[PDB]
């Protein structure tokens, strides 16, 4: 609950 | 402010190299898809009056006068870039540098001008870069650091901001960039 | 003219929310120096790994102070005004001044950064909260109706009565991700999380208070017995 | 210890690129007159060893043994390197460097370890700087920097040392100890 | 160990001239001087502040700012194995004789990191920094003839400058505060002989 | 007489 709440905005998309 | 309606027809030529949705396929050319409206028109005005140095574009911008500059740049605004690819061997010190700069240094973070998610400030003019070709995020922060590019202003923020980046930290935060959505 | 809001300390939602906003939104250009992540994740019941997973981009530690890389005097340079630390931000302006602020930015081409803020004329910040909020400018919209303090609702449905104003902070609809509800309960856990940081001893104050005005007013009595008897 | 009057003999190979007496015609080739006998001879073994990365040193030094080594070494070290010329506008630019390293960012000068004179400090191992030529040292500070020479040892003097050299700073740099005697 | 005795000249302008360039030249790349200024120093040693500026300020500093050097102490300690202490009033710490002892004492020691060793501070982590002056300097200490620039005589001058200005550097005051205090004494006598009349004048 | 005494030790030739 808390880490969902504390996610970071910046989202990176990698390979694999 | 410009028309994207028109901008499309007019933004035709560019689509060779930028692609005709203004996200380009080969890495060196820059996606204009999705980027500040101002800063798109700022880019334009400096590479026709020579404030920014590309030799692809040797005279592409000075038959177009300053209402087709401003149409073509609210038709690349009005898209969406693409998010490419981060390296998984670069995304973590590209992650790092991006999201929380270098406290030693006194290197800024990119997520305050650049947003958190690399959209940037379209209003500030501080241009998107999530999603943008690695290749060239790489080549924009190495001639900042070198002052081969010098058309931030006065201000020097990004010559100043990319003086404190090594080359390792320039490919990996230019891979971070490529993936960052 | 400011905004109240509601800002309830005690909330660890709304703060831990407050704090990642302020984690990605805000650190970019703006120091908590003051504070430390060790006691923000303590005090907002975040566990350290979580802490240190979630809000610390920097590479510091549990211990240390959230600084960022973006030094004063840069900052000033580049953006005409250095950025202020935000710690105590809450108690130099208060929260309604912060929850006006950062919901009074709207488009003005005339500034360096082509926006204007209602609370702050002339600021010097971007922004930065334009992808959430959307595109905010100066026209008009449907405003309720007051005369004299004569504030229409509608009697059945609740809603206000509304007449045209054209000198009013309109949102361009689908230009950001949040509606105004939802950037609404941002900026009010963002502020939130401010209010904590310039006060954090806040909530430990008033319970230490409240004992120690219980024991004021024990040994009152018996000060007061011990007077007006001995004064006899 | 070597012998010179032997490593004249022995490094006569070795004079088709860095010149007879150690002082190479070629900017790509470092001179070795003059330089410290110890730090010629930890660039001989890390050379062999692979330690350190020379391409056109590929298999010259495997069929030396340790005692031609160190008379090479000490042939090299009893001749006197030439000096040569600096860029009079990098000139000033590399003698504050060179003298002054960096306050505000922590790079020392250059003039500890490597003596005021550039002639280094044969004891300890530091290399006899003044006089080299401009394009050696910046590729040496450039490889430094970028981590592709790492035989500095697990201290990382010069990686460390080099990190805060910008590609401007290591031209003028270069220059001034190209000029420096 | 047995220092050798080097009388130190505070009023010698030129000696503690020298003692700067060669402080400024061969020691501020490790040490800093950081507890004393460029200006505080010229105006000690007679320099004017644009000579100064030109000829003993390498760092980039201004005139009146702490004789700084870009060499962390912690990159230092990491690369030297022992941080090279500021020189400011190492005179003090050690004195001017193992100053003097120490920087002519060095002698060449394979064994040791630097290829170095010292009889006053054995085991030391310093390079031979001075080894282009005083030559190549072996073991008693001999130096190795034709190997620096300088003989004994002059290494010695030069080593006697260096810890002039250095023994200056730790204290900066000491011909003034001698100054003052002679005026002081003379005061406190004067002051004496009349508090010594007035009691006696009183216990009769 | 000072200029000379506080002479920088490291001399640099310069093209020209
Ligand atoms: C979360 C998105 C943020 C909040 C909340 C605040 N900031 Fe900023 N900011 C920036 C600058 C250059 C200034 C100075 C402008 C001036 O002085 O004219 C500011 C100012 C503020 C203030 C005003 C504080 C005061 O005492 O007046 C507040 C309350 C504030 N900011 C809150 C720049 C930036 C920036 C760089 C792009 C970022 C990412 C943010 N600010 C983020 C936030
Ligand atoms: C290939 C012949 C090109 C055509 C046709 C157009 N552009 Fe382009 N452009 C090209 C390159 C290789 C680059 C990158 C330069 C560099 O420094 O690496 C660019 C760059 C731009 C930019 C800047 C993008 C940014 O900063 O994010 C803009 C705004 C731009 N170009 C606009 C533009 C327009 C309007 C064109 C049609 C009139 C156009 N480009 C064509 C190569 C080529
Ligand atoms: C051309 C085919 C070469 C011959 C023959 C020899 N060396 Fe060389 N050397 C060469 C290059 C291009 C370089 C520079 C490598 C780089 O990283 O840029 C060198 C370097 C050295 C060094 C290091 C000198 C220094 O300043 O650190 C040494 C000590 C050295 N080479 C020794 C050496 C000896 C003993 C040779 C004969 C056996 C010899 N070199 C031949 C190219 C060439
Ligand atoms: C880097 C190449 C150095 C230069 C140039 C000079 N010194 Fe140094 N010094 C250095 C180190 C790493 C150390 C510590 C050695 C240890 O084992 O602790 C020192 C120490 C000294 C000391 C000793 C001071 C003390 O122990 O309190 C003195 C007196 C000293 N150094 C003097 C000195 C002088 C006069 C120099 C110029 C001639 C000089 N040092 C240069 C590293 C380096
Ligand atoms: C504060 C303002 C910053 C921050 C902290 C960073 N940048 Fe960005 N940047 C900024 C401006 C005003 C501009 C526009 C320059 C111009 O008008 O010519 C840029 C631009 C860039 C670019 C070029 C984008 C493009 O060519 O499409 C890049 C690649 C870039 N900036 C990267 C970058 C990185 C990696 C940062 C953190 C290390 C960063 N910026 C921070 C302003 C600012
Ligand atoms: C003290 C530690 C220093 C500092 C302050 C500087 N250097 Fe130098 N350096 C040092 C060592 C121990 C070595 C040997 C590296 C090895 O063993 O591989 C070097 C070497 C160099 C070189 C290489 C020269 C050559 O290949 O012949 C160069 C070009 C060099 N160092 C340059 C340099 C510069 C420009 C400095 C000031 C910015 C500098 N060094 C400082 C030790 C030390």
């Amino acid at each position: 609950a808390i880490a969902k709440r504390l996610e970071p905005v910046g989202k990176v998309c990698v390979q694999g | 402010a410009g028309d994207a309606a028109a901008g499309q027809a007019k933004a035709a030529v560019c689509g060779a190299c930028h692609g005709a949705d203004g996200n380009s396929p080969a890495p060196n050319f820059p996606k204009l898809a999705g980027q500040g409206e101002r800063y798109l028109l700022k880019q334009m005005h400096d590479i026709k009056d020579g404030k920014r140095t590309v030799l692809e574009m040797t005279g592409l911008l000075t038959n177009l006068s300053d209402q087709d500059l401003a149409d073509i740049a609210a038709y690349f605004a009005s898209q969406k870039m693409s998010v490419g690819m981060a390296d998984p061997n670069l995304v973590a010190q590209g992650e790092a540098l991006f999201r929380g700069g270098k406290i030693a240094e006194g290197m800024p973070a990119c997520t305050g001008c650049h947003s958190p998610s690399g959209v940037g400030i379209a209003t500030a003019g501080f241009p998107h870069l999530g999603g943008q070709h690695a290749t060239y995020v790489a080549k924009q922060l190495t001639d900042f650091r070198e002052g081969t590019r010098t058309n931030d202003g006065d201000t020097k923020i990004m010559q100043s901001i990319a003086a404190k980046l090594s080359n390792k930290d320039i490919a990996a935060i230019s891979s971070y960039i490529q993936g960052l959505h | 003219q400011l905004d109240h809001v509601d800002i309830d300390l005690t909330d660890k939602a709304a703060m831990q929310d407050g704090a990642r906003t302020f984690a990605n939104y805000c650190m970019g250009c703006h120091s908590a120096k003051f504070q430390r992540y060790e006691r923000v994740a303590t005090d907002l019941g975040i566990p350290a790994d979580l802490m240190m997973e979630k809000l610390v981009f920097t590479g510091a530690k549990i211990g240390d102070h959230m600084d960022i890389g973006m030094k004063p005097a840069d900052a000033k340079t580049w953006f005409g005004a250095a950025p202020p630390d935000l710690t105590l931000v809450a108690r130099v302006r208060g929260t309604d001044w912060l929850y006006s602020y950062l919901r009074s930015f709207y488009e003005d081409p005339k500034r360096p950064w082509g926006v204007n803020n209602v609370i702050f004329p002339n600021v010097g910040m971007p922004n930065v909260l334009a992808p959430l909020q959307g595109r905010q400018v100066i026209g008009c919209k449907q405003v309720q109706v007051v005369e004299d303090g004569k504030k229409q609702f509608d009697p059945l449905t609740g809603t206000p009565l509304t007449h045209e104003a054209c000198d009013q902070l309109t949102v361009v609809p689908k230009t950001g991700e949040l509606n105004e509800a939802q950037f609404d309960e941002k900026v009010k856990n963002l502020v939130t999380f401010l209010a904590y940081s310039a006060n954090p001893n806040k909530l430990a104050s008033e319970r230490i208070g409240t004992y120690v005005l219980l024991y004021l007013a024990f040994f009152f009595v018996f000060a007061y017995l011990l007077k007006r008897e001995y004064w006899k």
